[PDB]
């Protein structure tokens, strides 16, 4: 009597480049029983409308079933001198002592990249500025592009808890030496970065 | 496994009984939402609700671990560190029926 309960999405982020006609999505059914889904972009506050549709926005899977979800853009007033961010929304909903039953929510950033805005964050992610005082880390994003960290430490020690940093922005979180990672546009970790102070 | 993996499991009762058990796995997760889906929800957040054939919640040392609080999409939920178990107890005093209860649990999770 264990409910188990998953969905399954082809990659953790999902790439927009301005100049092509649409961005695709995998998603599969892993249960061996038909699922309903809905599919959703929402703005980066992760509440607001996003000038994106996904096609087929509601949707069932049959038992293991895999399928594409397409994602196009349809108008917005988005920034041309820098990223901005959506996200990806699929919800997953299974057919109806305890009775036990799950639904879930699997959102990946969808990241608008403007066709100015050239080459990758991990290309200029060595121009990240890091400030300590006292217990407190900044984090300086002077470029474009969201910069979501991975593998953070400061003189050795685990950070956890860095927001991804928005282009032209900084993060502060609650000593030596930083080394961080980035999430790249292919879902894997970048080279190391290092910073001296 | 990035994917969200959900479990869900069976544990007069005994003062804030244990009912059921979830857990929440990814490998990318660092953080996933839980509210529980009732017609008769005890609060803004989904962390304690009724459930007809009692009182149902999680249990004050799994709230006690919630990371924050956030409005998403015009309603609260409260978040929790993936991989994460959390209890599902009766709530309140001990509470008194032979019969099949429903829970539904909403999970969410926004990937790094």
């Amino acid at each position: 009597a264990t409910k188990l309960f998953s969905v399954k999405l082809g990659a953790t982020r999902v790439i927009y480049h301005a100049g092509t006609a649409g961005a695709t999505l995998s998603v599969s059914n892993p249960q061996n029983y038909p699922i309903l889904v809905q599919s959703s972009v929402k703005a980066a506050d992760k509440s607001s409308p996003a000038p994106f549709l996904v096609m087929p926005p509601l949707f069932r899977l049959e038992a293991n079933q895999q399928s594409q979800l397409r994602i196009v853009r349809t108008g917005g007033d988005m920034p041309t001198d820098r990223e901005t961010l959506q996200w990806v929304c699929i919800k997953a909903v299974p057919p109806e002592t305890l009775d036990l039953n799950l639904s879930i929510n699997a959102c990946d950033k969808l990241i608008f990249r403007p066709d100015a805005v050239k080459g990758t964050p991990e290309d200029v992610a060595g121009n990240l500025r890091w400030v300590e005082t006292g217990n407190k880390l900044k984090v300086e994003n002077p470029t474009p592009f969201y910069m979501n960290l991975a593998s953070v430490t400061v003189g050795g020690k685990p950070i956890t808890g860095l927001e991804y940093v928005p282009p032209f922005a900084d993060k502060t979180l609650n000593h030596g030496d930083i080394e961080w990672r980035v999430i790249t546009d292919f879902g894997g970790e970048s080279h190391p970065f290092h910073y001296v102070l | 496994p990035q994917d969200l993996t959900v479990s869900l499991i069976p544990v007069k009762n005994a003062p804030s009984a244990k009912i059921a058990k979830l857990v929440v796995n990814s490998t990318t997760l660092k953080e996933f939402g839980v509210r529980g889906i009732s017609n008769n929800v005890v609060d803004s957040t989904g962390t304690a609700w009724r459930v007809a054939g009692i009182g149902v919640g999680l249990s004050s040392d799994s709230l006690r671990r919630s990371d924050s609080t956030e409005k998403w999409n015009g309603v609260n939920w409260m978040t929790f560190n993936s991989n994460d178990t959390l209890d599902i107890v009766l709530t309140g005093p001990a509470q008194n029926t032979a019969d099949t209860y429903p829970i539904t649990l909403d999970v969410v999770g926004y990937q790094p």
